[PDB]
């Protein structure tokens, strides 16, 4: 039915620019109110701004922080909503959604200009603002002292793919959600629990990093 | 064979059409909206209806007012499984949702005065004009609107 | 925040919970509610006086009173384990909109499971690269309330992940303590103490 696809997010540096786009189907886009909302990593939803319809002159209202730096626009002949972002900062990073926005005003007890609600959302587009350039990971064995694993240190950008026994498809392997380090780099860990006896275990983990074309295997040993 | 919803809306829209406040197609869309978003509001002396679009086909904000000697069923704005017997109808031709909401908020204050409604049920086109015209004047922060004596019509 | 929400709220399977949103605009404007799950689009649940979108379960309901809007779940389920946001105008008469801080709802749908903790000393390869990092890996705990502490009750240079659900539908987290190779030898030992439901501790020696 209703479909909203966002696009345009990606890796960008402070002071840079970015254009976000949203494609709409399944409803009367040309006459609907459309809203951008963002969610910083770890944080809550934050209302960005809203563009109205033809009766309102397509006027746009902006949240105070982004006023003067972001511009909302539309092309109704292709059912596209746009957010052009300039002077981006880390503080603007996060996941941006378009919402279809309805209008509500109760007659007896309402007070103008009513309330706006968000009846359909997209899955979002991720905009990352950092100064971290790009970074291939450093890999170190986590030897048993039966849990044995690998540690992935100081990369950028996300994501990151792991593999045990060289694509052996081994079970009992748990890959931990990474942590954005204070320096702005990512670090992750992957562990697998193995038989405490099965000497010739021959355990080597494999991590691939497509953004850096980085591929490494670690013959982790008891030691 | 008594008055039907389409007739009042068409009647009320004619002077708005004739004067250029809305497009010619305007009534047919009011009728569609009334099927989908009913506007029948139960009140003290008699029932009220506010047929309106959300701004489509409106070109300059205007109002037309209709008085019915015999009541007419308009499906309720709020769900009640009970049709609203209407004798007063406020046709709204407003373009801005922001402006819309102000005008319905003003509409409410008028309806809450029941004796005004009792008066409007027995008053002349000229009397209802200058009475309503004054209330538009005495309304603060209300947008610019268009009201003429032709916009007042007795029906049925 | 013009709109204020409980930071987090917990509830049992089949029991009834209410979340509230408080603000001055709510005395003149209704509020709408959204459910937000990790990796998922928000779902509108309720708005206005008594408006529940087609498709939202009837166990979800709204109410307003004074400066307080509230959402209630009747017969909470594990799918309702999520984050909940209210929305309304910022001021009375405003064309702008705002969201509340959000309320993490925990539906206690599972038997309590103690966390399994593994602590890894810095690897020799990292040390030969003149760096050190201790690695604590907390897994298979329910519910996801873990605090990690690193025999001196002091800890600096710590970085801990947010709890995250597994295929087991239990939770996992990880804590990384960086050190320089001299610090690891300089201190007697380093210790990973993690508390879940009021404390499994694990220790590692410079050996
Ligand atoms: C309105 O509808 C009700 C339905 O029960 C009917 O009894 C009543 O006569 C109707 N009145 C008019 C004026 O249509």
């Amino acid at each position: 039915e209703v479909q909203l696809v966002e696009s345009g997010g990606g890796l960008v540096k402070p002071g840079g620019s970015l254009r976000l786009s949203c494609s709409a189907s399944g409803f009367d886009f040309d006459n609907a109110w459309m809203t951008w909302v963002r969610q910083p990593p770890g944080k809550g939803l934050e209302w960005v701004g809203r563009i109205t319809g033809p009766g309102e002159g397509w006027s746009v209202d902006y949240a105070a922080p982004v006023e003067g730096r972001f511009t909302i626009s539309r092309l109704n002949s292709i059912n596209f909503l746009y957010l052009e972002m300039n002077n981006l900062r880390m503080e603007d990073s996060g996941l941006y959604f378009c919402a279809r926005t309805g209008k509500y005003y109760d007659f007896w007890s309402g007070y103008p200009p009513g309330e706006e609600y968000f009846q359909d959302w997209g899955r979002g587009t991720l905009v990352t603002v950092s100064s971290a350039s790009t970074k291939g990971p450093s890999v170190f064995p986590l030897a048993p002292s039966a849990a044995l694993g690998c540690l992935v240190k100081d990369y950028f950008p996300e994501p990151v793919t792991v593999s045990w026994n060289s694509g052996a498809l081994t079970s009992g392997v748990h890959t931990f959600p990474a942590v954005l380090q204070s320096s702005g780099l990512y670090s992750l860990s992957s562990v697998v629990t193995v038989p405490s006896s099965s000497g010739t275990q021959t355990y080597i983990c494999n991590v691939n990093h497509k953004p850096s074309n980085t591929k490494v295997d670690k013959r982790v040993e008891p030691k | 064979g008594n008055v039907s919803q389409e007739d009042i809306i068409r009647a009320l829209a004619e002077p708005l059409i004739d004067d250029g406040m809305v497009e010619k197609e305007f009534a047919d869309h009011v009728i569609e909206r009334e099927k989908q978003t009913p506007t029948g509001l139960q009140a003290e002396p008699v029932g009220v209806a506010i047929p309106h679009t959300m701004g489509e086909y409106v070109r300059e904000n205007a109002i037309s007012v209709g008085i019915l000697t015999k009541p007419v069923n308009f499906t309720g704005w709020y769900q009640s499984e009970e049709p609203v017997p209407v004798r007063v109808v406020f046709m709204l031709a407003i373009r801005n949702w922001f402006d819309i909401t102000n005008v319905l908020n003003w509409i409410k204050r008028v309806i809450q005065d029941r004796d005004f409604m009792r008066r409007l049920l027995t008053m002349n086109d000229e009397e209802i004009y200058e009475e309503i015209y004054k209330k538009i004047k005495q309304a603060p922060n209300l947008t610019g609107i268009h009201f003429t004596k032709k916009y007042v019509r007795h029906l049925n | 925040y013009e709109l204020t929400q409980e930071t987090g709220v917990s509830v049992a399977l089949g029991r009834t919970v209410t979340i509230t949103c408080r603000g001055d605009s709510l005395r003149s404007h209704y509020a709408s509610w959204y459910q937000k799950k990790p990796g998922q689009a928000p779902i509108l649940l309720f708005y206005g006086k008594n408006n529940r979108p087609s498709g939202v379960p009837d166990r979800f309901s709204g109410s307003a009173s004074g400066n307080r809007a509230s959402l209630t779940i009747s017969g909470a389920q594990a799918e309702d384990d999520a984050e909940y946001y209210c929305s309304s105008r910022d001021k009375s008469g405003s064309r702008l909109s705002v969201f509340g801080g959000g309320t993490k709802l925990t539906v206690l749908s599972q038997p309590k499971a103690a966390p399994s903790v593994t602590l890894f000393p810095p690897s020799s390869e990292e040390l030969q690269a003149n760096k050190a990092t201790l690695v604590c890996l907390i897994s298979d705990f329910y519910p996801g309330a873990v605090t990690v502490a690193w025999s001196s009750p002091v800890k600096a240079g710590v970085e801990t992940t947010t709890p995250s659900k597994q295929s087991n539908n239990k939770y996992a987290a990880s804590s990384y303590l960086s050190l320089t190779p001299e610090q690891w030898k300089s201190h007697r030992s380093y210790s990973c103490q993690v508390t879940h439901e009021g404390t499994v501790e694990k220790t590692v020696a410079p050996t």
